[PDB]
Protein backbone atom coordinates (compact mmCIF):
# COMPACT_ATOMS: atom_id res chain seq x y z
CA UNK A 1 0.00 0.00 0.00
CA UNK A 2 1.76 3.40 1.27
CA UNK A 3 5.54 3.04 0.19
CA UNK A 4 6.80 1.58 3.21
CA UNK A 5 10.21 0.46 1.34
CA UNK A 6 13.13 -1.04 3.17
CA UNK A 7 15.80 0.36 5.31
CA UNK A 8 18.17 2.31 3.08
CA UNK A 9 16.15 4.61 1.40
CA UNK A 10 17.63 8.09 0.77
CA UNK A 11 16.85 7.45 -3.18
CA UNK A 12 18.82 10.45 -4.48
CA UNK A 13 22.30 12.02 -4.04
CA UNK A 14 21.78 15.64 -4.84
CA UNK A 15 19.02 15.73 -2.20
CA UNK A 16 21.64 13.82 0.50
CA UNK A 17 24.17 16.10 -0.05
CA UNK A 18 22.16 18.96 0.26
CA UNK A 19 20.85 17.71 3.14
CA UNK A 20 24.10 16.94 4.85
CA UNK A 21 25.80 20.25 4.14
CA UNK A 22 22.37 22.14 5.60
CA UNK A 23 22.76 19.76 8.63
CA UNK A 24 26.43 20.86 9.21
CA UNK A 25 25.34 24.49 8.66
CA UNK A 26 22.99 24.04 11.42
CA UNK A 27 25.62 21.97 13.86
CA UNK A 28 27.95 25.75 13.37
CA UNK A 29 24.44 27.83 13.33
CA UNK A 30 23.64 26.15 17.12
CA UNK A 31 27.89 26.54 18.17
CA UNK A 32 27.67 29.69 17.41
CA UNK A 33 24.30 30.40 19.56
CA UNK A 34 26.30 28.60 22.27
CA UNK A 35 29.44 31.54 21.73
CA UNK A 36 26.79 34.06 21.13
CA UNK A 37 25.53 33.38 24.55
CA UNK A 38 28.44 32.98 26.59
CA UNK A 39 29.26 36.55 25.02
CA UNK A 40 25.84 37.56 26.04
CA UNK A 41 26.86 37.25 29.84
CA UNK A 42 30.00 39.00 29.13
CA UNK A 43 27.97 41.83 27.51
CA UNK A 44 25.36 41.76 30.98
CA UNK A 45 28.49 42.14 32.87
CA UNK A 46 30.49 44.71 30.69
CA UNK A 47 27.67 46.82 28.56
CA UNK A 48 30.24 47.43 25.83
CA UNK A 49 28.35 48.75 22.74
CA UNK A 50 31.17 47.12 20.01
CA UNK A 51 30.71 43.54 21.83
CA UNK A 52 26.53 44.12 21.04
CA UNK A 53 26.84 45.15 17.89
CA UNK A 54 28.96 42.44 16.89
CA UNK A 55 26.54 39.91 18.28
CA UNK A 56 23.78 41.19 17.00
CA UNK A 57 25.71 40.74 13.90
CA UNK A 58 26.15 37.51 13.98
CA UNK A 59 22.45 36.75 15.00
CA UNK A 60 21.14 38.93 12.23
CA UNK A 61 23.00 36.81 9.73
CA UNK A 62 22.27 32.87 11.05
CA UNK A 63 19.06 34.69 11.55
CA UNK A 64 18.51 35.02 7.36
CA UNK A 65 20.63 31.83 6.55
CA UNK A 66 17.67 30.32 8.84
CA UNK A 67 14.99 31.89 7.19
CA UNK A 68 15.69 30.89 3.78
CA UNK A 69 16.66 27.28 4.68
CA UNK A 70 12.87 27.23 6.84
CA UNK A 71 11.23 28.30 3.66
CA UNK A 72 13.15 25.89 1.40
CA UNK A 73 12.45 22.93 3.30
CA UNK A 74 8.99 23.89 3.76
CA UNK A 75 8.68 23.73 0.30
CA UNK A 76 10.65 20.49 -0.22
CA UNK A 77 8.24 19.09 2.20
CA UNK A 78 5.31 20.52 0.20
CA UNK A 79 6.39 17.98 -2.68
CA UNK A 80 4.60 14.83 -3.77
CA UNK A 81 7.08 12.56 -5.61
CA UNK A 82 8.38 12.62 -1.66
CA UNK A 83 8.87 9.02 0.02
CA UNK A 84 8.62 8.14 4.06
CA UNK A 85 12.11 8.79 4.98
CA UNK A 86 12.30 12.07 2.92
CA UNK A 87 8.57 13.23 4.39
CA UNK A 88 9.58 12.87 7.90
CA UNK A 89 13.43 14.26 7.09
CA UNK A 90 11.98 17.32 6.00
CA UNK A 91 9.41 17.51 8.61
CA UNK A 92 12.12 17.22 11.17
CA UNK A 93 14.33 19.72 9.32
CA UNK A 94 11.53 22.32 9.39
CA UNK A 95 10.96 21.87 13.25
CA UNK A 96 14.58 22.04 14.14
CA UNK A 97 14.74 25.10 12.22
CA UNK A 98 12.10 26.55 14.31
CA UNK A 99 13.50 25.38 17.29
CA UNK A 100 17.06 27.08 16.17
CA UNK A 101 15.15 30.40 14.81
CA UNK A 102 13.09 30.69 17.89
CA UNK A 103 16.12 30.26 20.04
CA UNK A 104 18.14 33.00 17.91
CA UNK A 105 15.06 35.24 18.25
CA UNK A 106 14.85 34.61 22.36
CA UNK A 107 18.84 35.37 22.17
CA UNK A 108 18.57 38.45 20.41
CA UNK A 109 15.85 40.08 22.29
CA UNK A 110 18.08 39.40 25.54
CA UNK A 111 21.46 41.26 23.81
CA UNK A 112 18.62 43.77 22.39
CA UNK A 113 17.50 44.57 26.16
CA UNK A 114 21.00 46.13 27.91
CA UNK A 115 21.64 49.74 27.42
CA UNK A 116 25.35 49.58 25.32
CA UNK B 1 -7.36 -1.97 11.43
CA UNK B 2 -7.39 -5.62 9.45
CA UNK B 3 -4.41 -8.02 9.93
CA UNK B 4 -3.33 -6.62 6.42
CA UNK B 5 -2.88 -3.44 7.27
CA UNK B 6 -1.58 -4.14 10.71
CA UNK B 7 0.96 -5.53 9.03
CA UNK B 8 2.01 -2.78 7.04
CA UNK B 9 1.97 -0.52 10.03
CA UNK B 10 4.28 -3.17 11.67
CA UNK B 11 6.25 -3.08 8.59
CA UNK B 12 6.85 0.81 8.65
CA UNK B 13 7.33 0.51 12.46
CA UNK B 14 10.48 -2.05 12.53
CA UNK B 15 12.21 0.24 9.42
CA UNK B 16 11.53 3.01 10.94
CA UNK B 17 12.95 2.00 14.89
CA UNK B 18 16.16 0.78 12.84
CA UNK B 19 15.76 4.44 11.59
CA UNK B 20 16.21 5.71 14.83
CA UNK B 21 18.80 3.62 16.17
CA UNK B 22 21.02 4.89 13.30
CA UNK B 23 19.91 8.53 13.79
CA UNK B 24 20.82 8.28 17.60
CA UNK B 25 24.05 6.81 16.88
CA UNK B 26 24.96 9.52 14.56
CA UNK B 27 23.69 12.22 17.07
CA UNK B 28 26.23 10.55 19.50
CA UNK B 29 29.36 10.45 17.52
CA UNK B 30 28.75 14.22 16.49
CA UNK B 31 28.21 15.29 19.31
CA UNK B 32 25.49 18.03 18.47
CA UNK B 33 22.19 19.21 20.32
CA UNK B 34 20.49 19.34 16.61
CA UNK B 35 21.26 15.79 15.49
CA UNK B 36 19.50 14.79 19.14
CA UNK B 37 16.17 17.15 18.54
CA UNK B 38 15.96 14.97 15.07
CA UNK B 39 16.38 11.67 16.80
CA UNK B 40 13.92 12.52 18.62
CA UNK B 41 11.36 14.20 16.97
CA UNK B 42 11.79 10.96 14.54
CA UNK B 43 11.21 8.36 17.43
CA UNK B 44 7.83 10.73 18.41
CA UNK B 45 6.85 10.00 14.96
CA UNK B 46 7.20 6.35 15.40
CA UNK B 47 5.32 6.78 18.29
CA UNK B 48 2.48 8.26 17.22
CA UNK B 49 2.47 5.66 14.40
CA UNK B 50 3.17 2.71 17.40
CA UNK B 51 -0.21 4.15 19.32
CA UNK B 52 -2.79 3.50 16.11
CA UNK B 53 -1.88 0.03 16.85
CA UNK B 54 -4.08 -0.17 20.19
CA UNK B 55 -2.19 -3.17 21.04
CA UNK B 56 -1.29 -3.41 24.72
CA UNK B 57 2.87 -4.74 25.37
CA UNK B 58 3.20 -1.59 22.17
CA UNK B 59 1.60 0.68 24.08
CA UNK B 60 3.24 -0.17 26.66
CA UNK B 61 7.03 0.04 25.55
CA UNK B 62 5.59 3.38 23.61
CA UNK B 63 5.54 4.56 27.47
CA UNK B 64 8.75 2.93 28.14
CA UNK B 65 10.41 5.01 25.20
CA UNK B 66 8.24 8.17 26.08
CA UNK B 67 10.09 7.65 29.09
CA UNK B 68 13.45 7.42 27.67
CA UNK B 69 13.00 10.55 25.64
CA UNK B 70 14.63 13.70 27.04
CA UNK B 71 12.96 16.53 27.24
CA UNK B 72 12.18 19.13 24.43
CA UNK B 73 15.54 20.81 23.00
CA UNK B 74 17.82 18.63 26.10
CA UNK B 75 20.44 16.37 24.88
CA UNK B 76 20.33 12.72 26.23
CA UNK B 77 22.91 11.62 29.11
CA UNK B 78 25.17 8.54 28.14
CA UNK B 79 22.79 6.32 30.51
CA UNK B 80 19.95 8.06 28.86
CA UNK B 81 21.12 6.71 25.38
CA UNK B 82 21.97 3.30 26.58
CA UNK B 83 18.33 2.98 28.21
CA UNK B 84 17.01 4.88 24.70
CA UNK B 85 18.63 1.96 23.32
CA UNK B 86 17.63 -0.56 25.53
CA UNK B 87 13.93 0.23 24.86
CA UNK B 88 14.23 0.18 21.28
CA UNK B 89 15.23 -3.23 21.20
CA UNK B 90 12.53 -4.37 23.41
CA UNK B 91 10.10 -2.35 20.82
CA UNK B 92 11.46 -4.32 18.11
CA UNK B 93 11.22 -7.62 19.68
CA UNK B 94 7.51 -7.39 20.50
CA UNK B 95 7.02 -5.50 17.00
CA UNK B 96 8.55 -8.72 15.69
CA UNK B 97 6.36 -10.96 18.01
CA UNK B 98 3.55 -8.85 16.72
CA UNK B 99 4.26 -9.29 13.14
CA UNK B 100 4.54 -12.64 13.39
CA UNK B 101 1.32 -13.33 15.28
CA UNK B 102 -0.61 -11.31 12.47
CA UNK B 103 1.24 -13.41 9.41
CA UNK B 104 -0.04 -16.53 11.41
CA UNK B 105 -3.33 -14.85 11.73
CA UNK B 106 -4.19 -13.99 7.86
CA UNK B 107 -2.89 -17.64 7.05
CA UNK B 108 -5.86 -20.32 7.61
Amino acid sequence: LVPRGSEDKWRNAFDHMLMEEFEEKMDQIEHGLLMLSEQYKELEKTKSKELKEQILRELTIAENYLRGALKFMQQEAKRTDLNMFERYNFETAVSTIEILVKDLAELAKKVKAVKS
Amino acid sequence: LPDEEKLKLLDTLLTMVEWVKELLEESVEKNSRMRHIRAVMWAEYMLEIARSLEDEKILEIAEKLEKALPEKSKMFTKEEYEKLMEVLEELEEVLEEKKEEVEERIEG
